[PDB]
């Protein structure tokens, strides 16, 4: 009954080039008076959200004129003739045949197009004046790969661990257009020191096959 | 300046003094 | 031109109260629906409610994750829209923005943010990454308030330089790691030093990293 | 939970606000009003100063004169006094190839770069900008050593602004005759409004330099013994030969507002048309000048009624006068609807016909007259012309001393006109400028510093005689605004002075000190060098009574002096403060263990206001 | 060459015309026959003209100062034809007549006329131009 | 007899439509394409045409 | 570009039928009401009836004084409106409009005239207003259909002419009036004569006034 | 209940010269939304209706921009800034609050604007012709007067007549700006020989006493 929106996660582009992202929904959005209810919003890395087109198709005053919505009833598109570099961020489509609605989705995360790059895939054991305090973090460093997506997992004796790691990931670089990760696994002195073998499992598109770094 | 005064207005005051030598070719 | 200037947020113990409020000015305030979106930290944009027009009876709608505990108002006279967050829970920390209309939001503030921890001012400790093209690096930890600022060799090196987002661990305080990777050359009269610096408790703290 | 209604309502107050700006965008590209951010005169008369254009013409003064013995030549005319005077080093020109350089291009070049001073614009910051250059002017005789070709191609007359200023928008010389000036401004006012450019100099510039203009006309019968243009008048005998530079700055008046820009009117509207299927090649025609002046009010959204002051092409010629007459009388004169009569004139009456920069000049009078809210002023010489039919009473000529007055919409303005004599004819509305409405160290201070610049010493000694003069006939003039403009609207040459005073006789006194080589008390020189600052802490000997006891105020020093306090306090048993500001039971500055202290507190203190 | 029976003007002018006046008046009117507008219909029209030229010497008997200044190169033209928009005679060297282009669409487009005649002309007439070059290498 | 959405979509309807007009004004002030439709030159080599 | 292009009118006898169509061009003609509105001769616009969009049900409405005699139809296929008048009456004369829109009309058709009448083909008859500044003119009674034109001397004589919009009398025959006004030389060798012409029954009559 | 709107009825105008003409209505056309339900229409003389305003202040795309509307609740104004001689003709303003119009109203007869001149008046008894058949037309002639709104009774025997007379109206004339009437009296010949005295009694502004025409 309730209606849901569906659109691409992820869209590497290229400033000069057209690009192009599809919404669909579960029913149709055309309303009696003709206008298909359908709002496209973006959010630039950090910034306000904003509107680029309502109805479908208009685009409001003030937004590029390069951005344009078309599409009816279940199958929508807004499309940038030619992106340019500030067009990065989230793109989300936001139906209002139902109201209220309760998030925006997960939009469409466009980010700079490059080639796939692998992630060089450091570990770095807990200092000395770390563990003469009482916790342990290990760090595993994935530098520099495209596109997002990069998975760790640590294994402490060829065992999975859960609930005791942290990731943070940069954002794209200005100069390479890659992407750096951080996994940080923390554990008491004690845990650490009731076990020898430490490493972590890095999975992503630019390695054939899964790439571990042990102690 | 503009730190340590604030903005004030622009007034017509004179502009650059050109130092001229004259020159007049006659051909 | 239009604006909608937010102001009203911070640090916030649970169970305390907080009030945003939104000015807008450039046009009819009184004329439009306003409605308050936020965005945990790294999540998505998530309704909290509106306020309708006059016209259309001034009412107000919430999400049910906040029903009871915030309410939204708004003063015509001063052109002001004000969020009530009562009863702040953590999982209330986030950015808030106001914006303009109730089902087509086409005017955004800059947004709020909203801190809610029952965590105490603390200095980090700094940790090296000894560099086990070669990566060595500095781990921020067990910090509060947020930020903390990182360099290397006091700004000189500068390429290959990451700085990670700040990460809040279940203790309520913040860690941040930074890393560069160097030339193999780990010795050659380069020595790397790591400059960290958090004002809200006063710390400055300089390391050295090596083998 | 929102019924459609309120859904529906959202979208078309959108698309209404959304149409709104549209229609707002489409009145920008059509008609937006361009401001005249500045304006230089050289003319006849010794008017080196739009401000002397004033004085000149509420002074009833012509300036027709016996033709000078400089230029290689019974004859009168209307000279420039420094046709021939060019700062070649100012512009990186050697003086081989200013000898080469027709004078219409040296004085061009020299009177840009005064309207860009007096649009408070420092040169260097336009260097790569997007600038446009548009000269109206005509080819004349000076070469009849090398860089005579690049001296004397018209095309050069613009590019050579470009290329010394280093301007990147479009660079025109167009010649329409007595209209050139005014088609330059016309096509800056469409290339602006295109974005063609964000900033554009137009005007115009002619000098009399071979032997042809003259006598050409003097065999053809226009030219006025006399050399008096005598324009409305029944004494009209012919023009008087003139020659000048007269340009303006332009911007969209949007940007103009949006970085704060001082603006002495607008061009509310203009048109340029031809007279066509006309009496003959030279011969005015008055329909096609309704058909002119008709445009230039649709363009500015305004009619005849609004308009209180027109300054007409007016050469004194015994025909010419009343073709311009009577199509003025069948515009301006005709729904005058109580706004009073027109008043009429001629700036001609005055410096003679300037040929391509007669236009302009035209302009840059009414400016003057909007400034003041004072009609501009017109010699008129006799009796009006038997020729002409005043009897409405709709149309006088601007005698004396005339309140300027607005129209309906509050607004003054006046047409300007120029017409040529290949029959391109342009009018311009010229209004006064909207209303522009709308942190400090070292805050209170009483005086106030005047910064001055030039590339030589004794360019800078005149700077300063001139600016004492100015400001000598102009008290009253706020001294915020003198320096202001002094350090802000200026740029910065090598050689430097600054005089600091506390009211205009003071600034006046101290800047002809500088005039002359003088060493007074509140006056410093010197010359600016790169290489940078070194900031020089001494030991043992700068401790006095309570120093710097004055900068305690100024909240940048305080908060530092501040820091020093709570520190100082908590490893000595007192404080900076107690020592600096009056001292009761305090340390005493004799004491080692204070004055060092204290010392290096008020040091780095004062190192932060730096 | 130059018809000036055809446009009504006397041998005696048209001696001293600038050839460059003369070729335009010329090439003006076959434009317009390219066109297929039959050049009276554009009598008292709205019509403008865009001449990008430089001055050259060819007079170094009367009508010499008329034969001869640039604004009359476009406004002849505009006077022979009885053309009522703009007449404008512009300099920008060997950019001239495609400046003369870019000024009638911003004219058009603004809708000071409603057709332009835009292009250039120029004749080697005067001794200068050819040794210039010659001692200047290029 | 006309419901309140009936008249609503038809004024929605005609807002964007006047929109449309006002933004094709716009594309036209700005970049209507200019037609050539003559031409003419008289250029060396014996080019009259 | 957006047209309305209306057809098929003109004379009819009371009681029969007739059927006006509205042909759309420029347009999405599916996406508007169509409506119909009428003009009687000389007096006001009176609202007929509408058509919805398919969108909104297809569904039609009527003014009283045609609702069951009147029928709206429309045909998106062709793009055409249709008015069928059945029963037709003498107060239904009128010119006929089709519009775009139900409630707001923002294009309107060149309109089509309906004359409803029982009359017969009918020539007039020419009297002479001898002139009692003079006045003198023709009356031209008692035609049908219309038009019927009227000219002095051979239109030599345009000065102080006024033909007046013919009137429909009782017996359902046209009368028109042309009057000239002269200078009182009601004789100086200036014979007057009115040219009236009536197509519709081929009678061309030239007449003298004089007292 | 139902909702009435009012306006001036004839509207003299000047060109070059603004006009502006008022509505107004029995209610508030003020919606929820924010917008006036209220729309200005113009009937040129013989051409069909079109659109100027709507929704109270919105111009319709091609109307020429010197139209404008404005007003807020009862009270509505449209504005020419400077009148052209092309603007004559009815203007109409049209509610939507309640539907359906069965009418457009009265609206407002907009011609140029000229000095009262009366209306000169002459009679024409019936010709012998039109004697030798049967019927008696007598012509009462009402020649270039303004503005609109001369009268004209018939008096036989200083007695009233009604439901005998048709009367017929030109247009503004083109270059004087004046009106002309013309009132035909129909009676069959038994009827007009039963009497002798025929007259026409004209009214109008321009004549301070009615002014009568007899045979």
């Amino acid at each position: 009954d309730v209606v849901m929106t569906q659109s691409p996660l992820s869209l590497p582009v290229t400033p000069g080039e057209p690009a192009s992202i599809s919404c669909r929904s579960s029913q149709s959005l055309l309303h009696s008076n003709g206008y298909n209810y359908l709002d496209w919003y973006l959010q630039k890395p950090g910034q306000s959200p904003q509107l680029l087109i309502y109805l479908g198709s208009n685009r409001a005053s003030g937004v590029p004129d390069r951005f344009s919505g078309s599409g009816s009833g279940t199958d929508f598109t807004l499309k940038i003739s030619r992106v340019e570099a500030e067009d990065v961020g989230v793109y989300y489509c936001m139906q209002s045949l139902q109201t209220p609605r309760l998030t925006f989705g997960p939009g469409t995360k466009v980010d700079i197009k490059r080639t796939v790059a692998a992630p060089s895939v450091f570990i770095f054991p807990p200092s000395d004046e770390q563990l003469k305090s009482g916790t342990a973090s290990v760090v595993c460093l994935l530098n520099n790969f495209y596109p997002r997506g990069a998975k760790v997992q640590w294994k402490v004796d060829n065992a999975l661990q859960s609930g005791n790691s942290q990731e943070s990931v940069t954002e794209q670089d200005s100069k390479d257009s890659t992407y750096s990760l951080s996994s940080t696994l923390t554990l008491s002195k004690a845990d650490y020191e009731k076990h020898k073998v430490y490493a972590c499992e890095v999975t992503h598109q630019g390695l054939s096959s899964p790439v571990t770094k042990s102690f | 300046w503009e730190a340590v005064l604030g903005r004030a207005g622009l007034v017509d005051l004179p502009g650059y003094p050109f130092q001229g030598k004259r020159f007049w070719l006659l051909p | 031109e239009v604006q909608l200037v937010q102001s009203g947020g911070g640090l916030v113990q649970p169970g305390r109260s907080l009030r945003l409020s939104c000015t807008a000015s450039g046009f009819t305030f009184g004329d439009y629906a306003m409605s308050w979106v936020r965005q945990a930290p790294g999540k998505g944009l998530e309704w909290v409610g509106f306020i309708r027009s006059k016209a259309y009876g001034g009412t107000t709608e919430y999400a049910a994750s906040v029903k009871g505990r915030f309410t939204i108002s708004r003063d015509d006279s001063k052109s002001i829209a004000y969020l009530q967050m009562n009863s702040l829970k953590t999982e209330d920390t986030a950015v808030y923005y106001c914006t303009r209309g109730g089902t087509l939001f086409d005017y955004w503030g800059q947004g709020t943010l909203v801190t809610v921890s029952s965590a105490s001012t603390k200095g980090p400790s700094v940790f090296p990454l000894a560099p086990s093209t070669a990566a060595l690096g500095c781990l921020v930890k067990d910090y509060f308030p947020e930020p903390v600022t990182v360099s290397w060799n006091s700004g000189a090196l500068t390429s290959g330089v990451h700085t990670f987002p700040a990460v809040l661990q279940s203790s309520g305080l913040y860690s941040l790691s930074s890393v560069v990777t160097v030339p193999s050359s780990s010795l050659g009269t380069q020595t790397y030093i790591c400059n960290v610096n958090h004002k809200p408790s006063n710390t400055k703290v300089d390391k050295k990293v090596e083998p | 939970a929102s019924t459609d209604s309120e859904k529906v309502a959202e979208y078309l107050r959108r698309a209404t606000l959304d149409l709104r700006a549209a229609r707002q965008r489409i009145r920008e590209l059509e008609s937006e009003p361009i401001a005249i951010v500045g304006m230089a005169c050289r003319l006849p008369g010794e008017v080196d100063s739009p401000e002397r254009l004033w004085e000149l013409i509420t002074s009833g003064r012509d300036s027709a004169a016996e033709v000078p013995d400089d230029r290689g030549w019974r004859a009168h005319g209307n000279f420039m006094a420094g046709a021939g005077d060019f700062d070649a080093a100012f512009f990186g020109i050697s003086p081989r190839e200013a000898l080469a350089m027709d004078p219409q291009q040296r004085q061009a070049l020299e009177t840009t770069w005064e309207a860009l001073e007096s649009a408070g614009i420092p040169p260097e910051t336009l260097r790569g900008s997007d600038t446009g250059v548009f000269v109206g002017m005509s080819h004349q005789g000076y070469a009849t050593d090398g860089y005579l070709l690049t001296g004397n191609t018209a095309s050069v007359a613009s590019g050579r602004i470009a290329y010394v200023l280093g301007l990147e928008g479009p660079a025109l010389t167009v010649d329409t005759a007595c209209s050139s000036s005014l088609v330059a401004l016309h096509t800056a006012c469409g290339s602006l409004r295109d974005g063609d450019c964000g900033l554009a100099v137009a005007g115009g510039v002619s000098v009399m330099a071979g032997p042809e203009v003259f006598t050409e006309f003097s065999r053809q019968g226009a030219l006025s013994p006399d050399g008096r243009c005598k324009p409305f008048s029944d004494e009209a005998d012919g023009f008087g030969l003139g020659e000048g530079s007269a340009f303006v700055v332009l911007q969209r008046l949007s940007d103009a507002r949006r970085e704060g820009r001082r603006v002495l009117g607008v061009v509310a509207g203009s048109a340029v048309n031809q007279d066509g299927a006309s009496n003959g090649l030279s011969a005015p025609s008055g329909v096609a000048q309704q058909r002119v002046i008709r445009r230039a009010w649709a363009r500015a959204g305004i009619t005849g009624a609004d308009v209180a002051v027109v300054e007409a092409h007016g050469t004194g010629t015994r025909l010419g006068d009343p073709v311009e007459a009577s199509a003025l009388l069948a515009t301006y004169g005709k729904s005058r609807g109580s706004s009073g009569p027109v008043l009429l004139g001629s700036v001609k009456s005055n410096i003679g016909h300037a040929q391509a920069a007669a236009g302009v000049a035209g302009v840059i009078k009414v400016l003057l007259g909007l400034e003041r809210g004072v009609v501009p002023p017109m010699l008129c010489r006799g009796e009006r012309s038997g020729l002409i039919d005043w009897s409405s009473g709709e149309i006088e000529l601007a005698d004396g001393v005339r309140e300027w007055s607005p129209a309906a919409d509050g607004v003054r303005r006046a047409g300007v006109s120029a017409f040529g004599v290949s029959g391109t004819n342009a009018h311009v509305i010229i209004a006064e400028p909207p209303e522009p409405e709308p942190r400090r160290m070292l805050p209170a201070t009483g005086v106030v510093p005047v910064v001055l610049s030039a590339r030589t010493g004794a360019a800078l000694r005149a700077q300063a005689g001139r600016l004492a003069d100015h400001l000598a006939a102009h008290p009253g003039i706020a001294p915020a605004d003198v320096s202001w403009t002094m350090a802000r609207a200026r740029q910065h040459f090598e050689e430097r002075a600054a005089v600091l005073a506390a009211d205009t006789a003071e600034a006046v006194h101290r800047l002809r000190a500088v005039a002359d080589g003088a060493v007074v008390p509140g006056v410093v020189t010197g010359s600016a060098s790169d290489g940078g600052s070194v900031f020089v802490f001494p030991g043992q000997g700068a401790q006095w009574e309570g120093m710097a006891r004055e900068l305690l105020p100024v909240p940048v020093f305080a908060e530092s002096i501040a820091e020093c306090d709570a520190v100082l306090s908590e490893v000595a048993g007192f404080s900076v403060s107690e020592v600096l500001e009056p001292r009761p039971d305090a340390p005493s500055l004799e004491r080692v263990d204070v004055v060092q202290p204290v010392l290096f507190a008020v040091m780095v203190s004062l190192a932060r206001l730096w």
